[PDB]
C-alpha cells in the first residue's frame, strides 16, 4: 500500500501515510410515515 | 484526506474527482511539510543542551 502510494518500488526508513479506513455499511434499511389513514375503500364496495 | 472531505462516502464522486489526481496529493505534502516543520520548530528552541 505504501509502494502504490509513494508511487515507486524502494522506500527509505520512516512514517508513511495512505489512504483512510472507513467502515461500509452492513446492510440498507428504509422508513416511512406509520402510516394510520386508509381511503374508505370498505364501505364503497359494501355500498348495498 | 481528499475524498472524505470533498466526495464524502460517494464512490461515484471519488470516481470523477480521480480525474484531477495529484492535485490533493499535493495538499497532502505542503501539509506535512508544515507539520514537520511545527516539530522542528520546537526542537530548534528547547532542545539545546
Ligand atoms: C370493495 C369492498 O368493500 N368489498 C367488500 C370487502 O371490503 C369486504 O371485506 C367483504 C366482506 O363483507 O365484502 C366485499
Amino acid at each position: 500500500e505504501t509502494k502504490c502510494t509513494l508511487k515507486s518500488f524502494t522506500v527509505e526508513k520512516g512514517i508513511y501515510q495512505t489512504s483512510n479506513f472507513r467502515v461500509q455499511p452492513t446492510e440498507s434499511i428504509v422508513r416511512f410515515p406509520n402510516i394510520t389513514n386508509l381511503c374508505p375503500f370498505d364501505e364503497v364496495f359494501n355500498a348495498t | 484526506d481528499c475524498t472524505m472531505y470533498i466526495c464524502g462516502d460517494s464512490t461515484e464522486c471519488s470516481n470523477l474527482l480521480l480525474q484531477y489526481g495529484s492535485f490533493c496529493t499535493q495538499l497532502k505534502r505542503a501539509l506535512t511539510g508544515i507539520a514537520v516543520e511545527q516539530d522542528k520548530n520546537t526542537q530548534e528552541v528547547f532542545a539545546q543542551v
